[PDB]
């Protein structure tokens, strides 16, 4: 529906489900990245003591955490030892957003089924690589 | 789905006689669309007299429906869309009124019937020369 | 007024690379329907796996003869590929000859042991885009 | 372009590109097998691009950059009506000669 | 400027149906004997090959040609010149 | 259950003259409507009208349920159903009216009944040398 | 329970007519329902006029109910239901209206009985020849 | 009624109740398992700090946990040492949830009697047997 | 097939087994004494299946 | 709109997001502050342990901390170490209040879309300078 569709944003799903550990010991991460376009609507998340754009002062510096709400009708997964599969990324702001919780509804009723996601944006590290 | 292409697709073209050019709502199936068209022919006025019956059927039928999270109240549409079609389409005269008797060339016509009962006297019977 | 033309070759010196679109056949009978889709004139390969009557995937060893069914279509043989234990076909471009372009049909897929029994061990809607 | 018929991420309509229409543009594709993993384009013998009602042409098979690959030119657009909106199909040719309609698509130019 | 209707109307025509490879450009230089090869309808001007062909050579080739009458209607250049079966896995002409 | 071939199928076509053709809200079961499209004989006009009939039985019945987190509400879809059908369906009239004594050869062709009771005196009577 | 097969059960074709279909929401009982059908003897659409009745007396004594979590509201289902009813079924008329004094094959059959009061006129006394 | 039916599940109920200990110390799960078709309506549980479909990170690699409310009218049972009985196992996504809390609503109104139950998402492990 | 009529879980109505018309399908059946626990068919001399109206 | 609009405030944003960290190792601020005027909305801020002008004993003396929200249409930004920017500084009572939260409630809606921040009264400390 109408409200269900306010935003557009993209969505980078590890299409290859392949990650595996090297003969090291390692990790890597599933290798065929792919990008898409998805629609949905955004909003924070106010609960408990979730940190919506929260500064934190740290002996080291400054920090910013943030985490929103997600309804859509496109089938998002996270991550999952079981099916050995990896969470999907979306991009807000520029910045990359993890699928961190995830809920249910659909095939409840025709017009209102859709899902839930909790999105926390990722931290700031420097990368490496060990792709064997 | 709406193509956003009216000039060039007949069918862009009855969606938009029809007001079912919302692409997230569409509440009338392309197949379906389709089969109205061929069905008139190929006549896209005349398709539309069709499809928005059809839809006032599919739009009677909801209601309100909730999901944890979302909701959607759909019982006043129906309201609104039959009072904006008895306006707009229904009242909407074409064709003319019959007048009884004015015209000479109609009298004159209707009487070759032989299946009509006789009168004994007509309007122009006192100045009829020839008399009958 | 001009058209231009072009020419076009391409050979070797002496493999197949179609589209596959794949199905699951529970034997065990458990699993407003789905409705297969494959491009019209469009070669496709079709496959299908078998799973036991505890719903396991179990391996096609047994199983002679398998046919493949379009109802009011035709009928065909169907090969048994022992290796990745899978029943395949391929439409081919002489198949699509008696095929309604646009209308659903009705697929079934038949069996013939050792014992000679037949067992219909799938049945799906298609349709030919 | 997912072979198997398997989109994605399950979306709804259609998607249509865009491009300006007097401007040559690059136009790629990527092929995924059936099960998502990427396929190298070195087992692709031919692929021919389709515009509907448009015309059908050979199409560059890029085995360097692993894709498939077309460009548009001045003299391509003699012939399209710029803003209607053209179906788009990509066609494949085998080894054994078998013909796959691997993808269709879109398009419409501004 | 030919419209789609006429490109597909023309090519109707033409209908090669036999091939033969040369040792370079050409009736000159024929390398193999010729070979039918059959060929589809068009549609937006452009006709493909109905199906693989095998060709022979006992020897090394760098060209092509077609004929149908034994008209020789179309030419062009193989990738690669290959030392020396050829299989030839399409070939297509167009109005585009 | 319909599967978006009106070109072929009759019972989709029937489908589509009742307004049933929504796989998550299907209300009319398919054993039922195949029951009525053969009780019809083959009449897909009279098999969706018999559908139409029973479909406004089967919406009257339902109303309001919640389980938890899901609610919905249907006490107010039979007023629509109801306000769209008599309106579109109970409100076209077919055949024609009567007009007593306007036509000759009617009149005639009654004046054959023997078990009709005589009158006095017929509209005809002071015209015809016969008398009777 | 609907077994889905109206061709061969005769049940069924009951369970049909009447719009007791719904397998989840059983409202008239299978052995109810057989002790109709064999109490019209054996008419599917005889069985049906009573299970009508039965399931409208079983529909107006229901109520709203709550129990932790799920919730029913059970109070204008009659209210539609009746509705439906009065259309469908109570105004529906057969037979024919009697006229009196129009048919003289009529007439002369009722002159037959004896304990009728004698009139002094009658409407064909003045042209009797006879008398009486 | 409809919205208590949804969902359509599979559940493992251990029949037999004859589980014991071996002469060596070791647990022996009852003997003969039986597989059920049952239905019923799965939503998301959200209270406190349950965790629906969440990432959990640890040294070890990635954990997914999940849990659920079930509504149902079939009466399935948990774990109990005075009776001596295992608790069931219900089929959802292919996965296996155990049911670990139950709720008796039964017996309290007669449209409305049910039961719930919260089914958690059971860990992933390697298999061993010590049957004697 | 419970023995004692005990149904492992009290569902409501009726389930319906579907076959393919013209397939040969191997049916099969499992007994449960009084207390649930298997039954070995080693105590059983005959059996006769039977379809209502048919054979 | 004009309850969005009731109170007017100053605004210092560091324009330049300059800053860095000196050859000695020392935090040096971003240089050009700026001045602006914006208008809003300020109230005290009730949840939890929040401490609005709360008078705190402490063995070295007494404190005053507080803290309000405020609504605006102004896109005042918090400090991001991945953006490299540091927070604003709102002027309430001749006293500085720094923007610690921010909620996106931006292109949501047409009339109401809008920001909530949650600014907390700067604590009181001697100045030093470390400029290069």
């Amino acid at each position: 529906m109408r409200l269900l569709n306010r935003h557009s944003f993209v969505v980078k799903r590890k299409v290859s489900e392949d990650g595996y550990y090297n003969d090291d010991g390692d990790w890597v991460a599933s290798q065929d990245i792919v990008e898409v376009n998805c629609k949905g609507n955004i909003q924070p998340y106010i609960k408990g003591s979730v940190k919506n754009g929260t500064q934190i002062a740290l002996p080291e510096g400054i920090r910013l955490t943030d985490t929103r709400i997600l309804y859509t009708t496109y089938k998002l997964r996270t991550s999952d030892d079981v099916e050995w599969n990896e969470s999907d990324i979306v991009m807000i702001d520029g910045h990359e957003y993890e699928v961190f919780m995830t809920m249910d509804w659909s095939q409840q009723l025709a017009h209102t089924s859709h899902y839930e996601y909790i999105i926390i944006r990722r931290d700031k590290m420097n990368a490496v690589r060990n792709s064997r | 789905c709406y193509t956003g292409d009216p000039a060039n697709n007949p069918l862009d073209r009855v969606r938009i006689l029809c007001t079912d050019t919302n692409n997230d709502e569409i509440l009338i199936e392309q197949s379906v669309l389709e089969w109205f068209y061929l069905e008139s022919g190929k006549d896209e006025k005349k398709a539309a007299i069709k499809a928005l019956k059809y839809l006032l059927f599919q739009v009677a039928k909801m209601g309100d429906e909730k999901v944890g999270g979302v909701y959607l109240r759909n019982s006043s549409r129906f309201k609104s869309l039959k009072a904006v079609y008895d306006d707009l389409v229904k009242s909407s005269v074409s064709g003319l009124p019959y007048a009884g008797g004015i015209n000479q060339c109609d009298i004159d016509m209707r009487r070759q019937n032989p299946c009509s009962v006789k009168k004994y006297t007509e309007y122009g019977d006192a100045a009829r020369y020839e008399g009958r | 007024v001009e058209a231009g033309s072009r020419a076009s070759l391409s050979g070797y010196i002496s493999d197949v690379f179609t589209i596959c679109r794949l199905l699951d056949a529970p034997m065990s009978g458990k699993p407003c329907s789905e409705i297969v889709k494959i491009p019209f004139d469009s070669s496709c390969l079709l496959g299908v796996k078998l799973y036991n009557c505890e719903n396991k995937r179990i391996n096609v060893n047994s199983i002679e003869a398998a046919f493949i069914t379009l109802d009011t279509a035709f009928q065909s043989p169907m090969t048994v590929n022992k290796d990745t234990n899978r029943l395949e076909y391929i439409f081919s471009q002489n198949d699509y000859k008696v095929l309604v372009k646009g209308k659903v049909y009705d697929m079934i897929v038949n069996v013939v042991d050792e014992s000679g029994n037949h067992s219909t061990v799938l049945k799906q809607k298609v349709r030919f885009n | 372009a997912p072979m198997s018929g398997k989109p994605f991420i399950s979306g709804n309509c259609s998607e249509i590109v865009k491009i300006p229409f007097d401007s040559s543009c690059l136009l790629g594709v990527k092929l995924y097998n059936c099960e998502n993993k990427r396929i190298n384009v070195n087992s692709i013998e031919a692929a021919f691009i389709t515009l509907d009602t448009a015309f059908q042409s050979p199409m560059t098979v890029n085995k360097d950059t692993n894709r498939l690959e077309y460009i548009f030119s001045q003299n391509d657009y003699k012939v399209l009506v710029k803003g209607k909106v053209y179906d788009m199909i990509v066609n494949v040719v085998d080894e054994s000669g078998n013909h796959s309609t691997v993808l269709k698509q879109k398009v419409r130019f501004n | 400027t030919l419209t789609i209707d006429g490109k597909n109307k023309i090519l109707a025509t033409l209908t090669p149906t036999t091939i033969i490879l040369h040792n370079v450009d050409p009736t000159a230089n024929k390398v193999t004997q010729p070979v039918a090869i059959y060929f589809s309808e068009p549609d937006n001007g452009l006709i493909a090959s109905e199906d693989t062909v095998n060709i022979t050579v006992p020897a090394t080739v760098s060209h092509y040609s077609l004929w149908d009458n034994d008209k020789c209607v179309a030419t062009g250049a193989l990738s690669k010149p290959q030392f020396f079966i050829y299989v030839i896995s399409s070939v297509s002409v167009d109005l585009n």
